[PDB]
RNA sequence: UAACAGUUUUAUUAACCUCUGGUUUACCUGUUGUUUAUGUGCCUU
RNA sequence: CUUGGCCGUUAAAUGCGGUCUUGCAUGAAUGAUGUAACGAUACAACAGCUGUCUCUAUGAUUGACUCAGUGAAAUUGGAA
RNA sequence: GACAUGAGUAACAAAAAAGAGUUUAAGGUACCUAAAAGGUAUCUUAGAGUCUCGCCUAAAGCUUAUGGCUACGUCAAGUAACGGCCUCUAAGUUUAUAAUCUGAAGAUUAUGACGAUGAGAAAACUUUGGUACCAACAUUUAAAAGUGAAAAUUGUGCAGGAAGGAUAAACCGUACCUAGAAUCUGAAACAAGUAAGCUAGUAGAGAAUACGAAGGCGUGAAUGAGAUAACAAUCAUAAAGGAACUCGGCAAACUAACUACCGUAACUUAGGGAUAAGGAGAGCUCAUUAGUCUCGAACGAGUAAAAAGGAAGAAGCAUGGAAUAUUGUUGUACGACUGUUUAAUUAA
RNA sequence: UCUUACUAUAGUCAGGACUAUAAAGGUCCGAACGGGUUAUCGUUGCAAAGAUAUCCGAAGAACUAUGGUAAGCGAGUGAA
């Protein structure tokens, strides 16, 4: 009857909410990747996006405000003030990226989502694309115009960009990664 | 309605109440195991 | 404005019941929904009943326009209007009013 | 209930609507050929790749 | 607040090695101290005969140590002693069918007392960081942090190899201001004579190295009244 | 110590044993005299 | 706005000082500033209106925050009337204090005649 | 001609938040007790 | 009989308190009668206080609702 | 007895709470590879653990009982650091003996035997009746001080406070569970109930209230993930009015605790009423200091000493700052009063 | 082995206040403990008597533990 719910309440109090999300911002900048619900990936990225954005503010407050959502700062904020502020100084926004996956727990099946950070070590977007383009090369397959596009995403504001993608491929043919994959033109020949 | 009567209920109480020398030892209780063992019960007592 | 699935309170105006002078989980409820076998021994059609409330067409007469900008393309009428900002409304010449004088009806066809 | 549920009447509550969607919303994945979700990734290449990023770097 | 180490290596202030991580040996890492200079530190303030004898016990089926400066042990020593180390597994007393003497300490002077008490210290501070700060177990040797909280809870109260290692590294010189050392400051310095009694023959082999300082003697005195034979390795 | 009398200001901790278990590897609530010692490693039984 | 059981203080001198609202005169809504109502007496001041008499009073200013057309709004720090009879005219000779300026276009000259504020 | 000033009430139905209020459980500020982490931290030669 | 008569309390008193008596059908250890103190006893009044109400509104959690897992009961002559 | 219906519905909601990594064993799938294998990833079942967050905390912790359909490698001459068995007896019991009574069965008195919920030498080595007594209450006492016991000393009150015996190491118990997370009783894995000791610290008069160190927990999928409609439960706030609600101020709100503060009525069995009513004060900084304490050398200095202290001062909307203690007064009936009662609809 | 009464042996009642007492009170405020005043929830309930809040006693005619005795023609026990 009242008004329309600001964000997701996630069946949770205020104080297990904010934890929680503390936590999800805590674990996705030490470890760069979480896999959680798509739910709460959609809201802890507000707050990771926010919190990065304080880490490039120079003002004495955004180093208390930074203090204030981690639950590790002796340990976290150089890291948050130093790797972090130094990839996304020239990013306009959107230092997350949720990717839909299949249910992390098969019991529920409830909808999850992979939450990692663009341009960092863990891109799992990055690592799908050198594995598309590796397959491509060596079954002499033509890149799609959306293979394309997706290499230009993932290296444009990277430290050296096409370089470190490029390896990325390499090092994939170099195992055999793409070892008995299903050539695209063989796709409309398939039921199952 | 039934009670919880059985809390607290100390097993020396029923060796001393329902035992097998509480019987032996009366004329009233040579008569239960006499019944008892008549329909051929194992536990004559407690 | 819609607003979903609606109690008896706000959508019919029903009063209510008691608040603490013995009432048992029935603050808000409707009540009473008839009457017994001589009414008909059914609920009978039209029976104000909870609901979804909102949504719907409604129109407002005899509102003055106060305002005309061509630039900005704005129309200030006054008093309120149906929906939500940004949506879209119907805007015509009053039917229980007299006509525009034939003057402007034909300087604007003009 | 006053009687009891005739197999015709509870047929029609089990069956009238509820049938199970098929999924059609499914494309393959591009690195692997694999039938996936749309717009999801591909379970085999995230496990592979998320545990060839753990050997490497 | 607490500051738990690493499983680095370190330079030791003892004669011999007391851990592969060791560093050097002998090192002086702070002046000496008033004792040390002294060539007979005596029982100053202490009872008559108080230090000269240093006992410790053992639980012979859980491993469980428990030093004293008395021939016996109390309820005391075993609140003061043993942190805890999981549920069913701190004892509510000690029972005497379990509770043997380890070993015994006696040094060569008879009335420097004061040279026990040290020997004493830092052997129940070489304890407290054992069952706790155990870093060089979490990884190698036992692996404890590859173990459950049960599994590790009973090789915690294990303490009897440890024991018999802090021996060999407190009678060699080991730690800050252990007064087992005699600096002459005329600099050269020596170890004090020691004698150490095993009940067990066996047991002294936990210590990869002895100091040339130790003397090792079979049985210690009062166990034989009770008619308890101690135990030979040549047999 | 300065004041002894049973009122004195009281500067110290009083839980000796604060943040120190065994399970947890907290490690030493000070800095003993054996602190910066490698521990001796015996041989195992 | 006054409503049943409410105590109002009257600044009129006919003799009551504070008085009990028992019904609102013409309406049912709550009544504001300009609005009769029936009213008790409960206490006096030292042929004036002793305590118990029932008169009719007009709400002069209350409480409540008042809009007005120009978007001026006020509030008063305590509700007051002044008493009347059922002719409407008013039964003291005298008012002290404020009252409200919606008295003018509620038809009540008489009362501000003897207002020395208008606010 | 311009300028200035004045041109009902009650009840009920519905819509609507410009105004006047109420609400505000991931907003700002102040503040008590206690705990935890980090930084810092006494006199004297 | 009866909402007994009068007085006080309420804007309004079948209530409550005081008092008078003809008390259907009060009464003295089936005790009579009057105070102090006492009471989660019962009745009445005052002040304050409040969403009890005029007249409800918003906000919070758990249920309610949907997906996945497990899986009852009263009841039922037969039923288009 | 089997199988239907309700129904794949209700329910798996003690207002503690979860999040992200890691890993072991067995087995199922996919790919690599076709020399079987192995490897990589994933899933199922049964576990373990790390970081973070939260809940309990004079417990939901630890040590033990009553008890146990949880499981059997649980180890003692005795004291420190232990109970039973054994000795002695209480309340009582007695198909023991004698005497007596008695339709039989049996009952009574005496003695004996048995009977703990009590009493039992020594040890960190050991084997008479106030000249009193060990009920309650109070006090004193292991000499640096304080605190908590033990035992004893002294005294108080009336309600006047056991019995008996003495004074080279067998046998039995020892595992786990203690009720908020797998064990006791409640028909059960039940929001109930059950004995003893311990039960960090800050802060307090305190076992009150709040925080919580360690420990434990945040259930055996007996659940998990979403959404945040009506309505229900449990709460929070609220314009103006303030009982207009209602059988009735039901419920809720107001009030509240503290001080060696001020003040306190009718009436009274002279004890009370009374903590009546009604007011004042409170935290932080600071002037000031007789003694005690500390430091330097009588004196000087110090609150990195406890306290005292004033009409001092600062900041804020607010200094009983958060939590904890639920109004005051008046007239009657009944019963003096404190107590007791229909275990589980009547507490009067 | 529940429960009522009695009996023997034992145990428990933070702290504070008033009163003639250091200790003499079916004294006062209030935890543990013991009760169960009022309301709500619940009613195939967590529970065949529970939950939350509120309220009462809390040095006594108190509460609790382990044993013992008294019950079914006549009625044991009963502040009834
Ligand atoms: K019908
Ligand atoms: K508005
Ligand atoms: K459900
Ligand atoms: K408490
Ligand atoms: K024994
Ligand atoms: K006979
Ligand atoms: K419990
Ligand atoms: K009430
Ligand atoms: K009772
Ligand atoms: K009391
Ligand atoms: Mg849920
Ligand atoms: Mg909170
Ligand atoms: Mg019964
Ligand atoms: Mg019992
Ligand atoms: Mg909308
Ligand atoms: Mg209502
Ligand atoms: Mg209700
Ligand atoms: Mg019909
Ligand atoms: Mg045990
Ligand atoms: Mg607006
Ligand atoms: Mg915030
Ligand atoms: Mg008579
Ligand atoms: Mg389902
Ligand atoms: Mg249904
Ligand atoms: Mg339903
Ligand atoms: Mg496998
Ligand atoms: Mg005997
Ligand atoms: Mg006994
Ligand atoms: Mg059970
Ligand atoms: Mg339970
Ligand atoms: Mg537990
Ligand atoms: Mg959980
Ligand atoms: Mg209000
Ligand atoms: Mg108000
Ligand atoms: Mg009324
Ligand atoms: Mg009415
Ligand atoms: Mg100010
Ligand atoms: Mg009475
Ligand atoms: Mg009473
Ligand atoms: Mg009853
Ligand atoms: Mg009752
Ligand atoms: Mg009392
Ligand atoms: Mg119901
Ligand atoms: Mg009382
Ligand atoms: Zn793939």
């Amino acid at each position: 009857a009242g008004a329309h719910v600001k964000y997701r309440h996630l069946s949770r109090s205020s104080a297990h909410r904010q934890a929680l999300l503390r936590n999800l911002v805590t674990s996705l900048i030490k470890n760069e990747t979480i896999h959680t619900t798509y739910p709460k990936a959609k809201e802890a990225q507000r707050l990771a996006e926010k919190l990065i954005t304080l880490s490039k503010r120079d003002t004495e407050t955004a180093r208390r405000s930074a203090q204030g959502i981690l639950y590790t700062p002796d340990q976290l904020l150089p890291k948050l003030f130093g790797e972090i502020r130094e990839r996304y100084a020239n990013r306009p926004g959107g230092y997350t990226r949720v990717l839909r996956t299949e249910p992390k727990d098969q019991y529920s099946q409830a909808p999850s989502a992979i939450l990692e950070l663009v341009d960092g070590p863990k891109d799992m977007r990055f690592a799908m694309t050198a594995a598309t383009v590796a397959r491509d090369r060596e079954q002499k397959t033509e890149s799609t115009d959306l293979t394309k596009k997706n290499m230009d995403k993932v290296t444009r504001f990277r430290k050296d960009g096409m370089r470190a993608f490029e390896d990325m491929v390499a090092s994939l043919r170099d195992m055999k990664f793409t070892a008995g994959a299903i050539n695209p033109k063989e796709w409309k020949k398939l039921d199952r | 309605g039934p009670r919880p009567t059985m809390s607290g209920a100390t097993r020396l109480v029923q060796k001393r109440r329902h035992g097998f020398l509480s019987r032996v030892k009366t004329k009233n209780g040579q008569k239960t195991l006499k019944r008892r063992l008549a329909k051929g019960r194992l536990r004559l007592s407690a | 404005r819609g607003m979903g699935f609606a109690g008896g309170m706000k959508r019919h105006g029903f009063a209510g019941q008691e608040a603490s002078h013995g009432n048992s989980l029935n603050h808000r409820t409707i009540g009473s929904v008839g009457g017994s076998q001589g009414s008909g021994s059914r609920v009978l059609p039209g029976k104000k009943m909870p609901g979804r409330m909102g949504a719907q067409q409604h129109t407002v007469q005899n509102l003055p326009i106060l305002m005309v900008d061509n630039e900005l393309g704005i129309v200030v009428v006054k008093g309120a209007v149906a929906g939500h900002k940004g949506a879209v409304v119907k805007v015509q010449d009053a039917v229980k009013k007299a006509p525009p004088p034939e003057e402007f009806v034909e300087a604007t066809k003009q | 209930p006053k009687k009891k549920t005739s197999h015709m009447k509870k047929r029609h509550r089990q069956m009238a609507g509820k049938a199970l969607k098929d999924v059609t919303h499914l494309n393959r994945c591009p690195a692997c050929g694999n039938l996936k979700r749309m717009h999801h990734l591909c379970s085999t290449c995230l496990g592979k790749l998320k545990g060839f990023m753990d050997r490497n770097g | 607040s607490t500051h738990p180490t690493t499983a680095i290596p370190k330079p030791t202030t003892a004669v011999l090695k007391t851990s592969p991580l060791a560093e050097e040996t002998a090192v002086e890492l702070k002046s000496p101290s008033r004792l040390q200079l002294k060539s007979e530190p005596g029982n100053k303030g202490n009872p008559k005969g108080h230090g000269d004898r240093i006992w410790a016990f053992h639980h012979i089926e859980q491993g469980q140590v428990i030093y004293s400066t008395k021939p016996v042990i109390s309820h005391q020593h075993l609140i003061r002693q043993q942190p805890f180390t999981g549920k069913n597994l701190v004892p509510r007393k000690i029972r005497k069918d379990y509770w043997r003497p380890l070993a015994m300490i006696e040094l060569a002077g008879k009335d420097q007392g004061a040279v026990g008490r040290s020997v004493y210290q830092k052997l129940r501070e070489f304890k407290k960081r054992h069952e706790l700060d155990w870093a060089n177990e979490a990884e190698e040797g036992r692996k404890l942090m590859h173990k459950s909280k049960r599994e590790r809870g009973q090789e915690l109260n294990d303490q009897k190899p440890n024991s018999v290692a802090d021996m060999a590294a407190v009678l060699a010189g080991a730690g800050k201001g252990n007064l087992m050392w005699q600096v002459s400051r005329l600099v050269k310095r020596q170890l004090r004579r020691a004698t150490v009694y095993w009940t067990n023959e066996q047991d002294k082999f936990h210590a990869r190295e002895w100091s040339d300082n130790v003397s090792h003697e079979v049985g210690i005195p009062g166990e034989a009244e009770k008619k308890r034979m101690p135990i030979r390795m040549s047999s | 110590k300065r004041h002894k009398y049973p009122t004195a200001r009281v500067t110290r901790d009083n839980s000796k044993q604060r943040g120190e278990s065994a399970l947890r590897k907290s490690g030493t609530r000070w800095k003993l005299s054996v602190s910066d010692e490698p521990l001796p490693e015996p041989v195992p039984r | 706005m006054i409503q049943l059981k409410t105590m109002l203080n009257c600044i009129d001198n006919s003799g009551a000082a504070l008085v009990e609202c028992a019904m609102v005169v013409g309406q049912k809504r709550h009544a504001s500033i300009g609005d009769r109502i029936v009213v008790v007496v409960q206490k006096q001041r030292g042929t004036k209106v002793k305590r118990g008499d029932i008169r009719h009073a007009v709400v002069v200013r209350t409480k409540q925050k008042v809009q007005r057309r120009d978007g001026s709004v006020v509030r008063f720090d305590d509700n007051a009337c002044v008493l009347i009879n059922k002719a409407g005219d008013p039964i003291g000779s005298r008012i002290n204090g404020v009252v409200g300026q919606e008295l003018r276009k509620k038809k009540w000259s008489k009362i501000l005649s003897m207002a020395p504020m208008q606010a």
